[PDB]
């Protein structure tokens, strides 16, 4: 597999280059004006999410079987880190997209929603007082991506794994960082993606609680809901 | 079959 | 404080003796099965073992340091996290097998339940082929404890610099197995990479037990409807 | 709460 052929600064520059756009979406109050521009803002991420998956490296040497798998288990979790990550500069705020941020106040009006937004808001704050760089968070994407259904079904993602964890060591160590703030710093990471696995599985239900008690949902993300079931 | 089949298709 | 000022070697031998122990199951094969019975048989189990666990939380370095109410959102966060770390240690050696106890060992071919018991019979299969030891669980199970749910919250900041304490552990018990810089490091992701599938396992198990409860079933103690009311 | 409770025994 081509991956596990490609240097540290290799990695990071495909990852890099991989990386989706930030796309754009009236201060939405009530579930069905949020969803409808949530649902809409998702619709169009997944397209570029998957073409995105595609240029990841070693994932496009599994079986599309396997693919269809790894994008299906992750797909919540991979759209969360991401506005997690563009919300860090606005403290307080969920970055959504450039014409659309949102806090706190407005996820209080549709039913058990804030206390997801409250999580997000963590983790952005978390991202944020860890000085979290670019190369550390598309890295930390593709370990999501790869990992977070390998055990829901194996060597071949296994050893992409570790290569991107020699790549997120790489990234601390150009940056300057000593052997102990690495695997300090490594574990601290990793940490996190515990807590994105948890958002995702609470958003999924409340997903599915929204689907059955029916705004409108494009059939893509239909079938990345029934994927969860 | 699934609209992802076709997506990661392409 | 105490749990900061202590040695990678201390920290371990503290997790070690602070194992709570294995219980036994009402289990009787001269006793018909069924769904419902079957699952008095594992709601039973766990919670004797919440128990031993919440006396085990007690003893993890630092955790005591938390004020109560910190304390109790931690362990609700983590209980299932915590039986089924335990549970997937505990089945390491038994192929294709999940030892609740050792007068039960069921495999997938039980159960309404079989997704659940693939992912942990995943987990437990995963350990094996690292050759998890012994020392890097007991971190692994303190991590989940003070990880999974973390004014005055500077509780916080002192849940993190235990956090770090532990990593150090980790890392420091690789290398005297005689790993390389870049084999620890691999090693240490692989095992938090982990910790991410049994918060999976943990809530997919959540929301089941949740129905078995509306279903109206099952048998549960008052201290299961408690924690799993706390993620509802 | 029984798991406060326990905590505090
Ligand atoms: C709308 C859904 C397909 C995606 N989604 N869902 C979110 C939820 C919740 F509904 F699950 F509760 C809470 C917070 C964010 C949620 C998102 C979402 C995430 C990232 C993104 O870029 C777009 C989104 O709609
Ligand atoms: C019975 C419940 C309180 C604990 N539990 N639940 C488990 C499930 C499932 F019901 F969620 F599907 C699947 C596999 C194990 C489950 C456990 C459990 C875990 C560890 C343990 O030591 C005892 C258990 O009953």
């Amino acid at each position: 597999s081509l991956a596990l052929s490609l240097t540290a600064d290799q990695m990071v520059s495909a990852l890099l280059d991989a990386e989706p756009p930030i796309l754009y979406s009236t201060r939405p109050f009530s579930e069905a004006s949020m969803m409808g521009l949530l649902t809409n803002l998702a619709d169009r991420e997944l397209v570029h999410m998957i073409n995105w998956a595609k240029r990841v490296p070693g994932f496009v040497d599994l079986t599309l079987h396997d693919q269809v798998h790894l994008l299906e288990c992750a797909w919540l979790e991979i759209l969360m880190i991401g506005l997690v990550w563009r919300s860090m500069e606005h403290p307080g705020k969920l970055l959504f997209a450039p014409n659309l941020l949102l806090d706190r106040n407005q996820g209080k009006c549709v039913e058990g929603m804030v206390e997801i937004f409250d999580m997000l808001l963590a983790t952005s704050s978390r991202f944020r007082m860890m000085n979290l760089q670019g190369e550390e968070f598309v890295c930390l994407k593709s370990i999501i991506l790869l990992n977070s259904g390998v055990y829901t079904f194996k060597d071949h993602i296994h050893r992409v794994l570790d290569k991107i964890t020699d790549t997120l060591i790489h990234l601390m160590a150009k940056a300057g960082l000593t052997l102990q703030q690495q695997h300090q710093r490594l574990a601290q990471l990793l940490l996190i993606l515990s807590h994105i696995r948890h958002m995702s599985n609470k958003g999924m239900e409340h997903l599915y609680s929204m689907k059955c008690k029916n705004v409108p949902l494009s059939d893509l993300l239909l079938e990345m809901l029934d994927a969860h079931r | 079959h699934k609209i992802l089949h076709r997506l990661l298709q392409d």
